[PDB]
């Protein structure tokens, strides 16, 4: 069990850690988070109690290194940073450990819902998406904005997603056009399954990456990406039977997730009822259809 | 944008465009089978891609040929239809394409999109206007042409004879689109308008009578009138 230690807390914030969160008061003795799974990407994020404008947080994997989190008050955020001194960090948390001034990962034996949210998703992948190298652990807020959006201004602080557009050469083979518009089975299959992402794990965990950052930052664009990406499978008439069936699982709890209240803009109305009534895949996807026909009957 | 009132004089600028109308590419009679069911028999039909400056008609006709096996022909046709006007737009050098193409209908827009990706500096536009395009097939030479044809063929005409010898491209389209709702709204009364003076002849290259100015202002009068009415005897006003 890994721990993120914390210098202190000088400004009021809400922390998140996965999909927990808490209050800490301005100057309470907070020292961080301990008994965090290792094994999985975790997510720590910050909400001033000022100005909640700019939710911001950092991707991280416990396994790839030490790392703290130390409020800049130059910068006025709360930064993680890398601890390259074994022995000082062990130190460190082995005492606030002991005057119990960490906050314990609060993560139920039954529950496996943030394994579920993050099956796919991988260290190595979000840096490639979030490109700052000198860092082990990635940087993401609400504004920042995403490459294909820039097409349409800063380049270091983007989101580099893989690009879908459905009117474009890529998507569209010339003498195809109408067939390759209304089943998209060659640009899933061929483009972006075969040729962009090598296999259906990699795509999975852009996905699931994209609905993180949507949920968590309120990134717009990261949203963009995940509908995109769910509604390039549903319009595919040929998709592999073993896709399909792990697609039902991944959407079924990130909507099980998702706070009701904020279903309103999280939620694209065209791509869900295309997925789960007109598309190819109508029939494909039982357990999202049940979850949402029951939690957010209203948009359908 | 979208075409609509307030930018029509653009209509008659220096930018070449052509308006791609739809509507009569898939045609089909309904009739009873011997058991008793309904069946459709298809029809020829035509793309109706006109530029609206210079007149210029490029009726590209549809044999039914192209629907012999074919699923959702309503679909189809819209394919179809934006595949024959990404040919006739390649086939034209540079200088002589359309800066935009404005279709008639809302659902032309994606298939004309995609099938002209390669052709980025063309603007495809809808129009808010409701156009009588439609009517096309009742001018005679039209109707008489696209049923005789026996194999896919592309037919010219310029659907404003030589009347810009004399007026103005807004004047021209103006007369044509009023011509066209009178025979979309009755097509009896408005061909009687049109012909009831035998004297006045059509030349064999054009598709309406040689009317002089003074006739023209009388013709356009009784078609004013007709749709007035017909807008009467439909809404008892
Ligand atoms: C080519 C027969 N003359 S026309 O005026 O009807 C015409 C129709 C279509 C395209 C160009 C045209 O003229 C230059
Ligand atoms: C005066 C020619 N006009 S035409 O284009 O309609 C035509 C062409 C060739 C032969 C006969 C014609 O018409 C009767």
């Amino acid at each position: 069990m890994n721990t993120v230690p914390f210098t202190s807390a000088p400004i009021e914030v809400t922390i998140g850690i996965d999909q927990y969160s808490f209050n800490v008061k301005e100057n309470q003795p907070f020292h961080g988070i301990k008994d965090i799974p290792i094994g999985h990407v975790h997510v720590i994020h910050f909400q001033h109690a000022d100005n909640s404008s700019m939710r911001y947080g950092y991707w991280f994997d416990c396994r790839m290194g030490n790392f703290y989190i130390q409020y800049d008050p130059k910068d006025g955020l709360y930064k993680m940073m890398e601890e390259r001194d074994g022995a000082k960090f062990e130190n460190i948390v082995h005492n606030f450990k002991e005057r119990q001034m960490m906050v314990s990962y609060p993560k139920i034996d039954e529950d496996d819902t943030w394994y579920n949210l993050t099956e796919f998703v991988q260290m190595d992948k979000i840096r490639k998406i979030v490109r700052k190298d000198e860092n082990q652990f990635s940087y993401v807020d609400s504004s920042m904005t995403t490459v294909q959006e820039n097409e349409l201004s800063d380049p270091a602080h983007s989101l580099n997603y893989t690009v879908i557009n459905f009117k474009s050469r890529e998507a569209i083979r010339p003498g195809h056009e109408m067939e390759d518009f209304l089943d998209k089975s060659y640009y899933l299959n061929t483009v972006m399954l075969q040729g962009i992402f090598k296999n259906s794990s990699n795509y999975f965990g852009e996905l699931q990456f994209a609905f993180l950052n949507a949920m968590f930052f309120g990134n717009y664009g990261s949203s963009l990406q995940w509908h995109a990406m769910i509604e390039l499978i549903c319009s595919s008439a040929t998709v592999p039977k073993h896709m399909l069936d792990k697609l039902d699982e991944i959407l079924y709890y990130q909507i099980k997730t998702l706070p009701e209240q904020y279903s309103d803009i999280l939620l694209n109305e065209r791509v869900w009822n295309i997925c789960l009534y007109s598309s190819f895949q109508k029939n494909s996807l039982h357990n999202t259809e049940k979850i949402m026909e029951n939690k957010y009957p209203e948009l359908l | 944008g979208a075409m609509n009132s307030s930018n029509y004089a653009e209509l008659f600028n220096n930018d070449i465009k052509l308006f791609v109308d739809d509507t009569n590419v898939y045609r089909v009679t309904v009739h009873k089978t011997f058991e008793g069911n309904v069946a459709t028999k298809a029809i020829n039909g035509c793309i109706f891609t006109l530029n609206p400056k210079t007149g210029h008609l490029f009726l590209k006709i549809i044999h039914t040929s192209v629907w012999a096996g074919q699923k959702r022909l309503s679909q189809l046709a819209k394919w179809k239809t934006a595949e024959e006007v990404s040919a006739l737009v390649r086939s034209l050098p540079k200088e002589e394409q359309p800066k935009q193409i404005i279709v008639t209908r809302k659902a032309m827009l994606d298939p004309l999109e995609v099938h002209m990706l390669d052709f980025p500096n063309i603007a495809i536009r809808p129009t808010e206007l409701r156009l009588p395009f439609s009517a096309a097939m009742s001018i005679d030479k039209l109707s008489d042409v696209v049923m005789k044809a026996t194999e896919p063929q592309m037919v010219l005409f310029n659907i404003y004879d030589d009347w810009l010898d004399r007026i103005s491209s807004y004047t021209a389209f103006s007369r044509l689109t009023l011509l066209l709702r009178a025979l979309k709204t009755n097509e009896e009364s408005a061909k009687m308008i049109l012909l009831s003076d035998p004297t006045i002849t059509i030349k064999s290259y054009h598709l309406w009578p040689s009317f002089t100015d003074e006739q023209w202002i009388t013709i356009e009068s009784q078609m004013r009138d007709l749709i007035l009415t017909e807008y009467g005897r439909k809404y008892n006003v």
